[PDB]
């Protein structure tokens, strides 16, 4: 039902014959996108039907570069404006010749901020049958619009159904209905003009009748089907006794609406809003996630791309490298681009090296997204990051990628720790080089119904057979992120310290082990062997089954402590007669 | 009036000297009338000033 | 603005008595901080100095009374936080003589116009005229509230023809305005006028002059400097699409329906608010200038309205055992000593009361009006620093001491703060060394309207009896007789007790200066004669060494047998009594530094 929007404005799609499967799984039933809509650079006859659910965009929306005739949003009842694409402007349709033909937008009644661009579009035939002025707000706005007429097309006129000939198409069924400046008194939205119709205070876009139950779109916040200027708090106060006390009726904030828990990703807080980050002088807190107070002086925060200092920084080079050091987790993104692993003589940067890359040993947690569109030849995977287990993707690139390979020489994947990609979409393409892909569980990392793998231009299958690039024989799925055996997903056997094998040393050899939860761990150096049975039960010397050297009861021991013993005829320590 | 003396156990209720009272009514309500230097609903506390 | 009542049916004194204490509360108040009640008032009773109420903040309890009319003609907004049987935020009942002589007729309330909680009781008043044409779901807010107005009157006369059926009297003045169910479809709620762009602000409590926030009568929530909103301004705003939360340059504190900009320095702050007491998964920290709540310690709570009890009783004073700080009053009542057989509770052994000579903070009031015959001062409280006063008794009040006919002193002589409010020590025929007492220098704040201390122990007889505080103690005086219990000492302290100078120079035990207190010298520092002896309580703070030296420390002997970084250590004394390392190959110790003088 609730989904979030793109960060494109009019950029070139990042693999275009993915393009569309990208907008498909981020919009296909989504009622209410929170964030920016952006439909651009579509291709003639785009599958576009995934469009037809939505009611509601947060930001502005955006149609721009494309060569299909209609876009199926008739459902779009209100646009919020919370950023506008450039400044200004909440709806923009530029540059779309092939090429639009009608607007469609029947259910588009309210824009709450900024103004609207229908520009250099030559097949659009309605933006000038539309009164633009009853489709924004009654409170105060820029409400600009530049509409472009210079379309050199044979347009029809709007069915004689139109009255006033206020349309969004030819058809019937695209008669604009006003909804503002039609009405008796002051009202902001409307039924129709007797002064019983109006829509209560709450409603934006319209309603079905006078409460605030009624309303096609809520103003503020929407609680359960109620229209409300605030959502309750999760604890209240009594001004007569001077205490405070938990409302049982209180609610999280989200975006727009009301809800009882707070979403999968975000940070809850006590004052009942649900964030990407904690506000100033707080602590992530686990339990789900909390933000919490620095009641004692905060904890060591390593930050990454596009936040605090490092808000305007492109990617990690040789300037910033060392500002990861000894770090668990990254308060942002990481991305590794040409100019990472390259000069840069504006600032005199040296290209960082392979022996550099290792500050990222210790990384098991980043908040952001992973791009890497650059790699050092020399490195057959992304092993520097073996240890990252949980790609949160609070930032996502271009608004909708998490964990991004672009043209890398990579043979296969080095994250074999990985077990989480919490939010967005995976990108993995033209990577000539690279096999294990498929091998991957991906539906095991996934989080959210809107998440999917985009790939192309990768490793043939075929050719990945017929050289010989397979999970290792003790893969538990058959699930692997390379060739060896420390790279599968699950052991079917033994996993000693970091490697799964056939076997372990419990009944043969001098190396002896014992097994623990299926991994299999050397015995003390002091326990004896046993020739056909079992070592040790543990790591200490109290638990061998017989003593190497010297006993020392509980345990064995090789030379006898300082009450002083000495190794006695006995196999055992005993007290010295010299003291 | 309204209001009849309390019964023996039931002149407990009021502290104080005060004299109980009942309300003539399916519900039983109790009344005291307080010394002039007490006050409360029983009689229980001292008139300030 | 007067405190409200809370007696139910019952009355002080006779019906002069009753009038005049009806008279002096409300005789010029407009909004009630708790129960209106009136009851029994007498037929030929002026009731005028009521006409200036305009809110009730709990119940309106109108009963078995007989004057003619209730002069409440500018009463708009009853907000029902107390409520009568647990239903009724108004009760009328009974108000009539039983030979039909007097009765009440009228109530005068044209201008109700809210009522915020609770439903209307108007029964058994045979004359009693106009409580069935009132549209009473006009004016009460709860749907599910219970209304009864059933047997009044019985000959009344219909209401006047212009007010359509709905008034409060036979007059043209009197008739009721409708402000809720004359409303269009879209306000839930009040309104100013009959169009949908003429409804009251949801904040407001009764009606409204217009649709703005500061065009409201009364708010329901916090007042923010003449606009009424539901909350005071936050610490962050919310961005609805990026999911931010930024600092808010603006913010107020909630106080008991008003925003202020800081906390009343005897209050913890919660989240946004300023509260008596923290909840239950909190406790007080103590930060800078303000205290505030964080995520606990026995929660000791004390007496009064908002606890379980009336008073310290014989099952209710063993909660306090442990006890060091009372959150809420301490309340003592003559009943809470001497029993009560209503409830089943014995009389209260005098000797349990020493269960509260470990607490040293009550946040709310104290309130002492019985005490043992046989006790002559509250010592029993003498480990007592801080009166918080978050909650005071009636109004303004947070220090009671009333009728205690057995007691000559005070006490409480670790007293340093009364946070807030006012002190009322009076009619206590034997109370005596209060008199020389410093107020200004243990109640905060300015005194000249805050101290009530009339009657008492006549101060001519108290200091011609030789009652007045050890001449050690300073100008401030004393909690009683003793040197123990002066405010301040003229020269120094001794363990908290008053002497007049510090064993310095000469005297057995050897002590020094420090923070106006004697403080002995260490035990190894040698005696000084006509020289100050020492100048601290540490082995290298004196005047001489009194044994043996060991570098910058004095000592009885010189150490041996001592496990240091390098193992057993062991030192000689000198011909000088200092102390110094044996030879490296000595084994329990030495004479001297060379190897021939090991043991
Ligand atoms: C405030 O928030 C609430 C949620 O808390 C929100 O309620 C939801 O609104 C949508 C539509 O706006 C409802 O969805 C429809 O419900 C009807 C009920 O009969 C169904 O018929 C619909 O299904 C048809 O349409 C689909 C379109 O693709 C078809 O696929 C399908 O086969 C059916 O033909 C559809 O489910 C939704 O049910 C409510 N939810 C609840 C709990 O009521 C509300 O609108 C918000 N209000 C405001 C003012 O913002
Ligand atoms: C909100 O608070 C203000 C005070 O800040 C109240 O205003 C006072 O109201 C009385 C009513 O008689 C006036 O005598 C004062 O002169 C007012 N003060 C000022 C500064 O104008 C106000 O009444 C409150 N409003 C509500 C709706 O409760
Ligand atoms: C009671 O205590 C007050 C507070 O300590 C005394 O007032 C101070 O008196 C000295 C006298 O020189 C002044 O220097 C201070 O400035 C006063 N303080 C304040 C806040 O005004 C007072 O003198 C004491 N005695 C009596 C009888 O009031
Ligand atoms: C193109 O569009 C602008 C829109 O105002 C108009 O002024 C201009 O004359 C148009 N015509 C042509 C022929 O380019
Ligand atoms: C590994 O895979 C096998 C497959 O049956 C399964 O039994 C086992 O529980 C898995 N272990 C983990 C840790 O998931
Ligand atoms: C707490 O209460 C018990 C009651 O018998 C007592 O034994 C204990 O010593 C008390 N003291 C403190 C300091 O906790
Ligand atoms: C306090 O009262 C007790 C008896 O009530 C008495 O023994 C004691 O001496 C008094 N203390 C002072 C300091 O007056
Ligand atoms: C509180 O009582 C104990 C009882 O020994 C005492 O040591 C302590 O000094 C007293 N504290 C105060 C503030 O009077």
């Amino acid at each position: 039902q609730v989904c979030t929007g793109t960060d494109m404005k009019l950029r070139l799609p990042a693999s275009p014959e993915t393009h569309l499967d990208m907008l498909r799984h981020l919009y296909q039933g989504c009622q209410v996108v929170q964030g920016n809509l952006e439909l651009t650079y579509l291709p003639t006859n785009a599958s576009l039907s995934f469009l037809q659910d939505i009611q509601e965009v947060q930001g502005y929306v955006l149609i721009a570069h494309n060569q299909v005739r209609q876009v199926p949003l008739q459902r779009l009842r209100i646009v919020r404006g919370t950023q506008l694409f450039e400044d200004n402007y909440a709806l923009a349709v530029l540059d779309n010749g092939g090429g639009l033909r009608e607007l469609q937008l029947r259910s588009l009644t309210e824009i709450l901020k900024g103004g609207v661009l229908i520009q250099r579009n030559p097949q659009l035939c309605y933006q000038d049958t539309i009164l633009w002025k009853d489709i924004f707000h009654k409170n105060n706005q820029l409400a600009l619009t530049l509409i472009d007429t210079n379309r050199s097309r044979a347009c029809h006129p709007c069915s004689p159904m139109c009255k006033g000939s206020r349309c969004w198409g030819e058809s019937s069924e695209d008669c604009q209905s006003l909804t503002r400046t039609v009405c008796a008194g002051g009202c902001a939205r409307c039924k129709g003009p007797l002064p019983t119709d109006c829509c209560h205070e709450q409603c934006a876009a319209g309603c079905t009748g006078p409460k605030h139950s009624d309303c096609l779109a809520c103003l503020h916040f929407n609680h359960s089907g109620i229209c409300e200027l605030h959502c309750p708090a999760l604890v209240t106060y009594n001004t007569d006794t001077f205490e405070s006390m938990p409302n049982p009726e209180g609610r999280y904030t989200f975006g727009a609406s009301c809800v009882t828990a707070c979403p999968y990703n975000y940070l809850s807080t006590d004052v009942g809003f649900c964030t990407l980050v904690c506000p100033l002088h707080n602590q992530e807190v686990t339990a789900t996630q909390r933000c919490e107070k620095c009641s004692k002086p905060c904890a060591r925060v390593c930050y990454g791309l596009g936040m605090e200092h490092l808000r305007e920084v492109r990617a990690v080079t040789s300037a910033n490298i060392q500002e990861f050091a000894g770090c668990k987790k990254i308060f942002g993104s990481l991305a590794f681009l040409p100019e990472s692993f390259d000069g840069d003589p504006a600032s005199n940067t040296a290209p960082l090296q392979p022996e550099q890359l290792q500050v990222f040993e210790t990384l098991e947690e980043i908040t952001g997204y992973l791009y890497i569109s650059a790699w050092p030849d020399s490195l057959p995977d992304l092993s520097v990051f073996q240890n990252l287990q949980v790609i949160r993707g609070r930032i996502l690139h271009n608004g909708a990628y998490s964990l991004t390979l672009q043209g890398l020489g990579i043979s296969w994947l080095g994250l074999r720790s990985l077990r989480e990609l919490g939010s967005g979409l995976a990108l993995i393409h033209h990577n000539t080089h690279l096999c294990f892909v498929h091998t991957v569980p991906w539906d095991q990392l996934f989080r959210n119904p809107h998440q999917a793998l985009l790939h192309t231009a990768n490793r043939p299958e075929d050719e990945c057979v017929g050289e010989g690039l397979a999970c290792h024989q003790l893969c538990a799925r058959g699930h692997c992120w390379g060739p060896g055996p420390t790279q599968c997903v699950n052991c079917s056997q033994f996993l000693r310290g970091q490697e799964c094998v056939e076997e372990c040393r419990v009944l043969q050899g001098l190396p002896r082990e014992y097994v623990n939860a299926r991994h299999c761990l050397p015995c003390h150096p002091e326990c004896q062997p046993q020739n056909g049975s079992v070592t040790c039960f543990g790591p200490e010397a109290d638990q061998c089954v017989a003593c190497a050297h010297y006993k020392d009861p509980p345990f064995c021991v090789a030379r006898c402590p300082s009450i002083w013993k000495f190794p006695d005829e006995e196999g055992a320590c005993q007290p010295c007669p010299i003291n | 009036s309204h209001l009849v003396k309390c019964a023996e156990k039931e002149k407990t209720f009021c502290v104080n000297g005060g004299e109980c009272f009942m309300v003539k009514s399916n519900p039983s309500r109790y009344l005291c009338k307080c010394p002039n230097e007490f006050t409360g609903d029983r009689c229980q506390n001292y008139v300030m000033a | 603005v007067c405190p409200g009542t809370l007696n139910g049916l019952s009355v002080t004194g006779d019906a002069e008595n009753q009038y005049q204490t009806l008279y002096k509360l409300y005789e010029r108040c407009e909004v009630v901080m708790g129960n209106l009640e009136i009851v029994l008032t007498g037929h030929n009773a002026d009731l005028s100095f009521l006409q200036w109420i305009r809110e009730v903040t709990g119940y309106v309890l109108v009963a078995m009374n007989e004057f003619s009319t209730l002069p409440l003609p500018n009463l708009r907004v009853v907000r029902g936080t107390q409520v009568y049987d647990g239903k009724f935020a108004i009760f009328v009942m009974l108000n009539y003589n039983t030979n039909s002589s007097h009765a009440l007729r009228q109530l005068r309330l044209t201008q109700l116009t809210e009522i915020l909680s609770g439903g209307v009781y108007i029964e058994k008043n045979d004359k009693l005229c106009h409580m069935d044409t009132i549209d009473w779901r006009d004016i009460v807010r709860d749907r599910d509230a219970e209304i009864v107005v059933k047997d009044n009157g019985r000959s009344c006369p219909p209401c006047h023809e212009v007010c359509k059926g709905r008034c409060w009297g036979p007059g043209s003045e009197d008739c009721q305005t409708l402000t809720k169910t004359i409303c269009a479809p879209q306000c839930n709620g009040h309104c100013f006028g009959p169009n949908p762009n003429q409804c009251c602000h949801d904040e407001c409590a009764g009606g409204c002059s217009g649709p703005q926030d500061t065009d409201c009568f009364a708010c329901r929530h916090f007042n923010d400097s003449g606009a009424c909103v539901p909350r005071c301004p936050q610490p962050l705003v919310y961005n609805k699409l990026t999911f931010q939360l930024e600092p808010n340059p603006h913010t107020k504190y909630q106080y008991g329906g008003v925003c202020v900009a800081s906390c009343p320095h005897n209050f913890v702050v919660d989240q946004t608010s300023c509260v008596r007491a923290c909840p239950p998964d909190k406790m007080e920290v103590d930060k800078n200038g303000l205290k505030m709540c964080e995520p606990c310690p026995k929660a000791c709570e004390g007496t009064g309205s908002g606890s379980r009890f009336q008073t310290v009783d014989s099952s209710n004073i063993d909660g306090f055992v442990n006890c060091t700080k009372i959150l809420g009053n301490l309340d003592f009542l003559i009943t809470g000593l001497n029993g009560d057989p209503w409830h089943k509770i014995p009389a209260l052994d005098p000797e349990k009361l020493n269960v509260f000579r470990t607490v040293r903070e009550i946040t709310g009031y104290l309130n002492i009006q019985s005490w043992p015959p046989h006790m002559h001062n509250f010592s029993v409280f003498s480990n007592l620093t801080t009166i918080g006063g978050r909650s005071l008794y009636n109004r303004g009040f947070s220090l009671l001491i009333m009728k205690n006919l057995n007691v000559t002193s005070l006490g409480f002589r670790s007293l340093k703060e009364i946070s807030a409010g006012r002190i009322y020590i009076s009619a206590n025929r034997q109370l005596c060394y209060h008199h020389s007492l410093n107020w200004t220098k243990v109640l905060r704040g300015p005194t000249e309207e805050r101290l009530d201390i009339k009657h008492n122990r006549p101060r001519r007889d108290c200091v011609a009896e030789g009652k007045v505080c050890d001449p050690l103690c300073s100008s401030g005086g004393c909690w009683g007789p003793g040197p123990g219990q002066c405010l301040s000492c003229r020269n120094y302290s001794r363990g908290g007790v008053c002497v007049t100078h510090c064993n310095f120079l000469n005297g057995e035990p050897r002590e020094f200066a420090h923070e106006a207190e004697c403080f002995s010298c260490h035990p190894e520092c040698q005696p000084m004669e006509g020289t100050a002896t020492c100048n601290g309580s540490g082995s290298d703070t004196c005047a001489q060494c009194a044994h043996f030296r060991d570098g910058p420390h004095c000592v009885s002997s010189c150490p041996h047998g001592v496990l240091g970084a390098k193992g057993p250590i062991y030192k000689y004394p000198d011909v000088q009594n200092e102390c110094r390392p044996c030879h490296e190959n000595c084994t329990q110790g030495c004479k001297g530094p060379e190897l021939q003088d090991c043991l």
